[PDB]
């Protein structure tokens, strides 16, 4: 059920040792990376038009 | 009982007067004007106020010179165009504080109700905020000594309602608004440890001199409370709040990536219309 | 494969349950939990066609179970099996490895620290395989953080969430920084 | 109501407005269903207006 | 002429010079000034107006406006306003004073 | 190797190169070196053997950074005939060689004769981050602004003419 | 100057004069498994098979006689 992601934990062997620890700042690298794939095609593209226009 | 104060620049504007109508004498003293205003919510409201000959004595403070009728004719035909301000208070536009003050104060606190003082200045060089809002309250003091008037501190804003931005703003056209940005933060981010500085600089240096030269009850109880809470930041030793600059540094590499690629995106007009105007104006130029 | 509910005997390339015989590698390696508990565990479509063979329902369950002691006693038909096929041979060493590190990773995700006692138990396999496994793992593999051996177990740290939900974009801000350098080299010629 | 500050009045000779929120009163009696007061002088909400 | 054309191209090297410090202290004070005339009809734009209705766009950045008086106005748009509020049939709010468009309101 | 680019002239060109390169890591000393030269024409026969003669003996380096990159603990047996080097005194000695390098993080102790190492890679990840990715800010955000003057001045080169 | 690439590209007919179409064909025998099929997969897939084309290349046949040798 931690394997599910039912809630926050992770288990051992070895020491039998439990840590229960979260990430609440989900929505930064999101939209950092989403914003940096979209403007991907906006440079590739520019390439496209100016490798259009000189050769 | 009351937290704050709001006095608009109008009476100010008016202290600019008092220092229009003197007439060049040699005397430019104190010059008490009738503070006008809104007692009536729990923030106080200056709207207008005008001004009354008052003369002291040069060697003798404790000689002071009002009147009531003119308080009671120029009040009256005030409240005879405007009842939707009453008295409330007084100022003197000299820097200090007097020891007659509390007598001249007195007379607004009998005629008037629980009257307050502004201390303004005759010139306007301190960068600081010139109008100080101070309470008529007698304290009762923790080392016995007897009751007086004391003039605590009040917070003071200095807002205009409508029309007197209107007036001021053409009157002026040099300050700038708001303008977030560069520019409005990043002057206050100049002079704002000038601000502090002159503050504290002016501040400790005669403290430090009414230290070892001064007596008289300085208020030495709250130099404790002082100095206490002075002591409250003693030099932080910063080890939990490293994971604060990365927390203020990763929100930082934010503003990288953002400020990297979206001025990227703004050279994408750039560098097409760079070639595609010039070289087609070039090639059906001829 | 999700048109399975409208996929019949097509003799003319493929029969239906050869088409589920060749559909349950590439959900059976390519899918986690959350994709096979959504799609096919949930889905009633291999519930029905479950039943034609045995083999199938111990390779979802006892997989999706992390029974590794019988799943690598089978998993030898899924070799021999995976191999001698038309379409389906010449990666056959890639199903193999790949769906290695996807179990490994099935475990090592749920886990912090683990003694090799009861990884090999868990295995059914000595530890000297399991030694070389996940030290090709690291580099080769490049499932985790750098395993030690000092306590003669299975540490892992993983900070993959925190600072590296961040510094995946590095990567991208280099190759969009070489990108602007070929921007750069656009200028003036 | 669009903004929850700022919202439509109708007005009972007929012309459509839209006003502020003065800083004394709340949100309370500022929900939709509710008519209102209002001055000629900033189209400001001194209180409401109670049907009957 | 020849040795001549050095010190005397040297004052028009100087009188370009000076157009260098000029061109900055112009560059930084218009768009001062570009915020200043941005920010004062800005805030010519109150939110205690009237709204009135569309009818007919006659031509580009000029229309007329149905008030809720039902008489019919001809009032010239705010440029900043793009084609997308020209629709005919639209909920438009103008000035109650300015009679100008601020924003439409969603039906 | 060659991943991401695909034309078949680099692909011919390193059609010998790609069986001694793939032996790079693996890194089996009495056979790769018999697998140099044995086909070695052209790359053996490109000059002076020097960058290959230096790589004959950087197997063992590289293959105990690939040990590196593998547990701590040294044993006698099991990892000193892995790396085919049989003896005490050479494993600790040439360890000790890529100890003397800075490229590793080690730990020389001598508690009962074995010798450990911490083998910590653990990146900076709550590991001073802020003086980390600190020159990172500063060497990156002169490039992206560097590359804004470089979107300043070409448009001053459109607007010239004109 | 490019003319530079003239030389070096007179080596590459000599390579491509070392073997004519014998490498291309043979080497095609690989690509013919191997074409349209991400490259970048096929080093990862070349570099685990390489390391057991030597030896102990299928082995998971050999594991069930590990469990009880193992």
């Amino acid at each position: 059920m931690i394997l599910d992601k039912k809630f926050h934990g992770i288990l051992d062997q070895g020491e039998g040792v439990l840590i229960i620890f979260d990430e609440p700042p989900v929505d930064k690298t999101y939209e950092a990376a989403l914003e940096t794939i979209q403007n991907m095609s906006k440079v590739v593209d520019s390439l496209y038009n100016k490798a259009k226009k000189l050769t | 009982a009351v937290q704050k104060v709001v006095v608009h620049p109008l009476v100010l504007l008016s202290v600019v007067d008092h220092f229009n109508r003197i007439g060049k004498v040699g005397n430019q003293k104190r010059v008490v004007g009738v503070l006008l205003g809104s007692w009536q919510k729990k923030v106080l409201d200056v709207s207008n106020s005008f001004a009354v000959p008052f003369d002291e004595d040069d060697k003798d403070d404790s000689v002071w010179f009002l009147d009531h009728d003119y308080l009671e004719n120029m009040y009256g035909m005030f409240k005879k165009v405007n009842a939707r301000e009453r008295i409330v208070g007084w100022y003197h536009t000299g820097p200090k504080l007097h020891k007659n003050d509390i007598a001249i104060n007195e007379l607004m606190k009998r005629y008037c109700p629980n009257s307050v003082l502004v201390i303004i200045d005759v010139k306007p060089k301190d960068l600081g905020l010139p109008t100080e809002a101070y309470i008529s309250v007698e304290e009762v003091h923790d080392d016995g000594t007897p009751t007086s008037k004391t003039f605590e501190h009040v917070t003071s804003e200095i807002g205009a309602e409508e029309a007197e931005e209107v007036g001021v703003e053409h009157l002026l056209r040099d300050i700038k608004d708001t303008t977030v940005g560069t520019l409005s933060q990043r002057i206050t981010n100049q002079v704002h440890g000038l601000k502090g500085l002159n503050s504290k600089l002016l501040d400790i240096r005669s403290y430090l001199e009414k230290v070892a030269t001064g007596k008289l009850p300085i208020n030495h109880q709250i130099i404790y409370q002082l100095q206490d809470v002075f002591n409250l930041l003693p030099d932080v030793s910063l080890q939990e709040f490293v994971k604060a600059f990365y927390l203020k540094t990763n929100d930082q590499m934010v503003v990288v990536y953002l400020a990297s690629l979206i001025r990227s995106v703004v050279a994408l007009h750039n560098l097409i219309n760079n070639k595609i105007a010039n070289r087609d104006a070039e090639k059906k130029e001829g | 494969f999700l048109d399975t509910v409208s996929t019949f005997t097509s003799y003319e390339l493929m029969d239906y349950k050869t088409f589920v015989t060749y559909t349950v590698y590439v959900s059976m390696i390519a899918l986690e939990r959350p994709d096979l508990r959504e799609k096919v565990i949930k889905g009633a479509e291999i519930l029905e066609v479950l039943h034609s063979l045995p083999a199938v329902r111990q390779y979802l369950f006892s997989l999706y179970e992390c029974r590794y002691s019988v799943f690598f006693q089978s998993l030898a038909v899924v070799e021999q099996e995976m191999k001698k096929d038309w379409l389906f041979a010449p990666h056959y060493r890639y199903y193999v490895r790949e769906m290695r590190i996807h179990a490994y990773s099935q475990l090592l995700e749920s886990y912090r620290s683990l003694t090799l006692g009861y990884m090999a138990e868990a295995f059914g396999v000595g530890v000297e395989f399991i030694d070389q496994e996940l030290s090709r793992f690291i580099a080769a593999g490049r499932l985790h953080c750098k395993i030690d051996k000092v306590n003669e177990i299975v540490e892992t740290n993983r900070p993959d969430s925190k600072n590296w939900q961040y510094q995946e974009t590095i990567k991208k801000g280099d190759l969009l920084l070489n990108r602007v350098q070929k921007l750069s080299r656009v200028i003036n010629m | 109501q669009l903004t929850e500050e700022k919202f439509i009045v109708k007005a009972t000779n007929g012309p459509r407005y839209v006003v502020g929120c003065r800083r004394q009163l709340d949100k309370s009696k500022l929900k939709p269903g509710t008519r209102v007061a209002l001055d000629m002088t900033t189209l400001t909400i001194m209180r409401y207006l109670p049907r009957e | 002429d020849l040795y001549s054309r050095y010190k005397k191209l040297q004052q028009e090297l100087e009188f370009l010079e000076v157009q260098e410090e000029y061109i900055k202290d112009e560059q930084k004070n218009l768009k001062k000034e570009f915020l200043h005339a941005q920010e004062e009809v800005k805030r010519i734009q109150s939110i205690p107006l009237v709204i009135g209705q569309f009818l007919e766009a006659v031509d580009q950045n000029t229309a007329i406006v149905g008030s809720t008086t039902g008489s019919n106005y001809y009032v010239r748009i705010l440029s900043t306003i793009d084609r997308e509020l020209l629709k005919p049939n639209a909920s438009v709010a103008l000035h109650k004073h300015s009679n100008a468009l601020v924003d439409v309101l969603p039906p | 190797d060659r991943l991401q680019f695909r034309q078949p002239s680099l692909k011919r060109s390193l059609m010998p190169y790609f069986l001694l390169t793939q032996a790079v890591r693996t890194g089996n000393l009495a056979k790769f070196n018999q697998v140099l030269d044995q086909f070695g024409e052209k790359f053996q026969a490109d000059g002076t053997y020097t960058l290959i003669i230096r790589l004959r003996h950087n197997v063992i380096k590289t293959g105990v950074r690939m040990i590196s990159l593998s547990y701590s603990r040294i044993s006698l047996a099991d990892i000193a005939q892995k790396l085919q080097l049989d003896s005490p005194e050479d494993a600790e000695f040439i360890v000790a060689k890529a100890i003397r390098d800075g490229v590793i993080e080690a730990s020389i102790n001598h508690e009962k004769g074995y010798v450990q190492s911490k083998e910590m890679i653990d990146i900076y990840s709550t590991r001073e981050p802020q003086l980390a990715f600190h020159q990172r800010i500063s060497f990156c955000l002169d490039i992206h602004n560097m590359s804004v003057k470089a979107m300043r001045f070409p448009p001053k080169s459109y607007n010239k003419d004109l | 100057m490019s003319e530079k690439k003239q030389p070096v590209d007179l080596g590459l007919l000599e390579e491509d004069d070392e073997f004519e179409e014998f490498p291309a064909e043979d080497w095609a025998g690989l690509d013919e498994d191997e074409d349209a099929h991400v490259w970048e997969d096929n080093w990862d897939d070349d570099n685990v098979e390489d390391d057991f084309s030597n030896q102990l290349r299928a082995e998971l046949e050999k594991h069930g006689y590990k469990m009880e040798t193992s």
